[PDB]
């Protein structure tokens, strides 16, 4: 909504090679701030953003205990699911979980999430009401009944309405100067001749934060929808993102084309042209 | 389900021959997570390469950034090589400074 | 800060 916090988790069984590998990372908006990898020497949750490092030793200890506890629960859950789906112990399997909260500018919960997937397909998810479940097949329906009986939705709901939101606002204030500042895209158009008769115009949006952005190409003000090649937004590797859009045009027609950029870091949507 | 990786090879800053920069290989949309990625210079595997920790998108497919510091020249050829269960042979995507 | 709840499938 206005801001968000998310935790991602992946356990992968490794039959004939070792205990399942467990990896989890947390984000506030599009900023990574913590990671835990069970394959790390003496595994501990570690800081990955500047503003979280001020948390004290009890924070790092409790977060590490939660991670090792989730790594164990997933191992058991991997065993359970082999039974629910009647699979062999010799095959590798993946369990994924994402939960977190979005808050509005009031700083209250807008939406909470808690969902899981087995082997890359939906398994069971907490609905928006933070009260009922959507199970994706009959094995997940076993889980659903057990989780209804054990009143699990209620515990997650208390967390997502409380602790989730409270520490997000904490992270937002402590990391205010980076997380509450939108970095607008640096834009420009390049021109790449294909032959003597045609060329590609590529509209670049670089160094921006957050990741969300709209890039479009228009010819004499009309949208070149089915003709633009639009790559997926990608990390520059310095916590900002990059994106480009391209269109191939007839030589001599270049100046009829316009690139239009929307990003919340921009006061108004940009229009740019190749300035030869 | 299994999904083949999308791959983008690109630098942190606009390439300027002689100027230090970072070579990035971003792999996304894949499943399972097990993947092998190398950054190649003139066909040879660059040895000290870093990567983010495994994360995934709303549709559960994985993404990973791999990167290394480099100084582009006119001559040196750079590429990213990806191996994954969906690929019968490794995919080599060449770095184009225009992309 | 992570949820401490440990639930099992």
């Amino acid at each position: 909504g206005s801001h968000s916090m998310r935790y991602f988790h992946t356990s992968v069984s490794r039959p004939g090679r070792g205990e399942p590998r467990f990896i989890t990372v947390g984000y506030v908006d599009d900023t990574l701030f913590v990671r835990f990898d069970s394959d790390a020497a003496s595994p501990r949750e570690e800081p990955r953003a500047p503003w979280i490092e001020q948390e004290g030793p009890e924070y790092w200890d409790r977060e590490t205990q939660i991670c090792k506890a989730k790594a164990q629960t997933d191992r058991e859950d991997l065993r359970t699911l082999l039974r629910y789906y009647n699979q062999s112990e010799a095959g590798s399997h993946t369990l994924q979980n994402m939960y977190g909260c979005d808050v509005g500018p009031d700083g209250r919960l807008l939406r909470g999430y808690h969902q899981d997937a087995y082997d890359g397909k939906d398994y069971i998810a907490l609905n928006e009401d933070l009260s009922s479940w959507t199970a994706a097949d009959t094995a997940a329906q076993i889980t659903q009944r057990k989780w209804e009986a054990a009143r699990v939705a209620e515990q997650l709901r208390a967390y997502l309405e409380g602790e989730c939101v409270e520490w997000l606002r904490r992270y937002l204030e402590n990391g205010k100067e980076t997380l509450q500042r939108a970095d607008p895209p640096k834009t420009h158009v390049t021109h790449h001749p294909i032959s003597d008769h045609e060329a590609t115009l590529r509209c670049w949006a670089l160094g921006f934060y957050p990741a969300e952005i709209t890039l479009t190409w228009q010819r004499d003000g009309e949208d070149q929808t089915q003709d633009t090649e639009l790559v997926e937004t990608r990390p520059a590797g310095d916590r900002t993102f990059q994106k480009w859009a391209a269109v191939v045009v007839p030589s001599g027609e270049e100046q009829r084309y316009t690139c239009h950029v929307q990003h919340e870091g921009l006061p108004k949507p940009l229009t740019l042209r190749w300035e030869p | 389900i299994q999904r083949t990786p999308k791959i983008q090879v690109y630098s942190r800053h606009p390439a300027e021959n002689g100027k230090s920069n970072f070579l990035n290989c971003y792999v996304s949309g894949f499943h399972p997570s097990d993947i092998e990625v190398d950054l190649l210079k003139n066909g040879e595997r660059i040895e000290k390469v870093e990567h983010s920790d495994l994360s995934f998108s709303k549709d559960w497919s994985f993404y990973l950034l791999y990167y290394t510091e480099f100084t582009p020249t006119e001559k040196d050829e750079y590429a990213c090589r990806v191996n994954h269960v969906t690929l019968s042979q490794p995919k080599i995507v060449k770095w184009d400074r225009d992309m | 800060a992570r949820a401490a709840a440990a639930a099992a499938a």
